[PDB]
């Protein structure tokens, strides 16, 4: 599964081209989409334009008819697979206006994590790095397995392990471990707090 | 490719049926490299000398035998019993007071191909599993 | 040239401002080989699997939280928080009596190039630094 | 052939004449690889950086100095005194109650060819030798 | 010191041939012998036939005159040296009757331990593996040195170390360490039991 | 900075020649000197002859006019730089009388430490090995930095780290860390001894 970002130009118009790769006939529930100035909050709900597929190379094309100041920003080609459950993060490229305009895209942005010389787009909360971003390729993101979690925009190759609430310490799961939140421990049915380690009970007696 | 491994405490760790401690192998900090895993045991692929280790987090609300054994054991077809390799005896604990004690050991042992290593804490009830960064078991060839 | 390092307790070790334990790198028993040091942290040059360790000498004249946490933590650009790797909870302690307790741990963790490792004792006050042969922090690739 | 060794507690371990702990080298779990042994000491053949370690099982029927020192020491022709490398201070203990406490430490130290390493427990009386899987001393080059 | 097992056939008869190798004139007290269906309990006392030598290749020959069902089983060529104290374990081969018969000899038998592709005969209790069994060669077994023991049919390359009973814990050797049994610890003259670790006293006071 | 030792002979006379190397015009306060039978106690104060320099190769010459028994012993070429603080230890050579006489210089002497095949002169207390002795070259010795010490004739490449007396254990520096002595810990102003680790207080209360 591959992701690319190219920007072709013809007279007044400027085309942005997200290119996606997937197994033929496993694209039902597949979405490619583009985002302007999304700090890793990029989704179909927050996209400029999207293409939900139905059934091996797929393409999304967003054309800017005129060069204007308000179209200046930071764009990102992203894809989401329903069957695989995999996200896909393309490189952060920028439009900048001055009169004139230029396209572009070691002090990596908040949404990126460094990999050798290059920077790479971070994966979503509850999403682990399956594959590092290539020079041309984008960041691939698997969802966390059950019993694990990641609670931030991350470049982690493995999900954090969910905390077990020890019954023998009179504890139970106040909040259950979601793939984006760790579990939290409160006191068992008919137990009270002895000491606290933070804003949570360390151990409980009945 | 030097054989290495680090396994972490899990929800199934305390079988408590006279079975050895079970471990996680893939999730979070857990990993295997040139070593197999079968029913609570590191399983040697490449025969030779391994530094083996284990930490266990102990604690509880007071005390129920104060003497508590934490050890590393060889299983082998070359002997019908388990073989003690590296073993510690602690005694950390009225029951009004909460307590914690870590128990770490490690050592270089020779392991033939197919020979197993397991961890046993003698009163599993005293093993306190939180996130698995508290209790672990692994090894690397030296 | 297998990456290795052993760092020793110093007069600046106890920042005690929620800062991680600082270490000596050149004097006496301290050394670095194929590993950098920045602000209390071992800094990985060559990515891969490292056996990491730390001993801390604890003690004092009696007791002021009895629960005391000694752990090894990953800093990385791949996550905004610190990541617990290897951690112990002790509880060794009227205040009329003097006491000492050593806290050792070690383990094999994977570290990507540029990723940091630090030591944290949760109540720095309880850390006792004599000549630095009592408290240390180091690692070697496996 | 990476230098490695693991030595085990013996009936002659407790000289108790201000002599360092002696160890078994051939029987059961004990072994030497590219390392000599002389009068309680690992003896380096190939100079370089060694991870060294020692566990000692402690215990008894009650308490007779509660402060107890377990350490690893360099002997060398380069200095007339012994050199402390890695050292712990414990204090585990009326005398009506029986108790056990394990004391483990390890660390990477540089050793020149012919330099020795020994183990010392400061009150040998508290060393409890059972089958030698309780107390040991070894090392491997890193 | 070598051991081999060969089975030559002539008409109705079938010869089983244990072949033994030893230093000339150090064979006084030397015994080669054969065992039918001995689960590593094989000894001269439990042999079918033996040859006690008196003074470099030695041989034992057991001839089966007729092919019968009751002669079907599992046979083992084994040698014992007096001067050396060394035992010798040949490979487990089988006779099987059906009408007809066949000789024979990864899921190694209880009496064997695996070594690479091959299986090897285990050594006797109180006997350590001096040499691994070759394809043609058999298992060589040294007796345990003093202060050590092995309490089972084993393929161990080193004997278990005997347990010391700590005087300072008010303990003494209830049973002494034989080369086939570990020592056991009871309370000293005029001492009693404080706690027990199993069915033995951990520590004693007077 | 180099050191050499040569012994030229002419008729009845015998010349001993310490040769020293130093940066031109940084020799003010520089001393080369010779010692007969000094067990690493060799200094200008205990020299036979010396040459204090004033301002690149320097030389000291001690001539023995007649071959006698009492001139038999063990000699050492040594230098000391004031500006650098650096000491310099030449090889231990020997004169031996019998009638006749011979000059000379794996079981290294008390004052030496082994380095490969060769032996090397040890550095003074409070002096670290900066450079190992060559076959022709001598031992170079830097003084310990502050916060460190060496309390013996040594061949150590790094100084021992001074012990800190923990205020929080009610301790203070009874003796301060000199470059030839470790610091020692006694009880703080108005504190007393709780326990002792040796002939020093481990911990103090008020
Ligand atoms: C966290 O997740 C666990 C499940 O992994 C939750 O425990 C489960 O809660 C459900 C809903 O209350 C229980 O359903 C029950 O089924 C019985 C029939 O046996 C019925 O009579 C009850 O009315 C109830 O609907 C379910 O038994 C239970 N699962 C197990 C295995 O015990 C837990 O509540 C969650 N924690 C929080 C705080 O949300
Ligand atoms: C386990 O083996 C040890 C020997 O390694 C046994 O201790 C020994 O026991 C013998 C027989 O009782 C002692 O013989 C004695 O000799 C003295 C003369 O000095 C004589 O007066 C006594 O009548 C007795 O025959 C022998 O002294 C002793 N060995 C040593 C070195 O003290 C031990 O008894 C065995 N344990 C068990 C429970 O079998
Ligand atoms: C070990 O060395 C330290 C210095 O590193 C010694 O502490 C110092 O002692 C001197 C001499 O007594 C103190 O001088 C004082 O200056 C004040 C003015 O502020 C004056 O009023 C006093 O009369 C006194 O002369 C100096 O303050 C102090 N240094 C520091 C930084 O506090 C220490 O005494 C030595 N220990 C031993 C046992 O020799
Ligand atoms: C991303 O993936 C696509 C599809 O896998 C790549 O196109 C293939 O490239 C390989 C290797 O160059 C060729 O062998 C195949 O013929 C291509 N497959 C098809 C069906 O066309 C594409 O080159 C990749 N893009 C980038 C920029 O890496
Ligand atoms: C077992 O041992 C015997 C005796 O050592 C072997 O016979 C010897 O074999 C070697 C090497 O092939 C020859 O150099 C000698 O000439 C033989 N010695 C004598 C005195 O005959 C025999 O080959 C071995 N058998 C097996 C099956 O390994
Ligand atoms: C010790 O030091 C002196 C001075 O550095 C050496 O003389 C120099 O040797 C180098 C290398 O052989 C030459 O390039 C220089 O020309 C010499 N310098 C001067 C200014 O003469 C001397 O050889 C050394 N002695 C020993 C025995 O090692």
């Amino acid at each position: 599964i591959n992701i690319t970002s190219s920007a072709s130009q013809e007279g007044t118009r400027l085309n942005l081209i997200c290119t996606v790769w997937h197994k033929k006939e496993e694209a039902e529930g597949f979405v490619v989409f583009l985002c302007k100035d999304r700090s890793g909050d990029c989704s179909p709900e927050t996209s400029l334009k999207q293409l939900r597929l139905k059934r091996i190379s797929s393409q999304l094309m967003f054309t800017i008819s005129q060069v204007t100041p308000l179209h200046s920003g930071t764009y990102q080609c992203c894809a989401r697979s329903q069957k695989s459950g995999i996200r896909l993060q393309g490189h952060f490229f920028s439009i900048l206006f001055t009169g004139n305009y230029t396209v572009t895209g070691p002090s990596c942005k908040e949404d990126e994590y460094p990999v050798g010389s290059e920077c790479c787009p971070k994966c979503s909360p509850g999403y682990r790095v399956k594959e590092a971003c290539g020079e041309l390729t984008g960041t691939v993101c698997e969802p966390c397995p059950p019993g694990t979690y990641i609670a931030h925009l991350n470049g982690l190759s493995k999900c954090l392990q969910c905390q077990m609430c020890d019954p023998a310490m009179g504890l139970r799961a106040s909040r259950n471990c979601s793939r984006t939140e760790n579990a939290v421990c409160g006191c068992s049915p008919g137990h009270f707090c002895i000491v606290q380690d933070g804003d949570h009970c360390a151990a409980c007696r009945a | 490719v030097n054989p290495a491994a680090h396994l972490t405490g899990a929800n199934s760790s305390l079988t408590g049926s006279g079975g050895p401690l079970l471990w996680e192998t893939q999730l979070g900090l857990a990993f295997l490299r040139g070593l197999s895993y079968h029913d609570g045991a590191l399983v040697v692929t490449k025969a030779g000398y391994y530094y083996i280790y284990s930490k266990v987090q102990l604690g509880g609300v007071g005390c129920p035998a104060s003497t508590i054994t934490h050890g590393l054991y060889k299983r082998t077809p070359r002997y019908p019993e388990e073989l003690e390799l590296l073993v510690s005896q602690q005694s950390p604990c009225s029951s009004s007071r909460v307590w914690w004690d870590s128990s770490f050991l490690g050592g270089v042992v020779h392991l033939e191909a197919g020979e197993e290593v397991v961890v046993r804490v003698l009163d599993e009830r005293l093993v306190r599993l939180r996130d698995g960064t508290r209790s672990y078991f692994g090894a690397f060839m030296v």
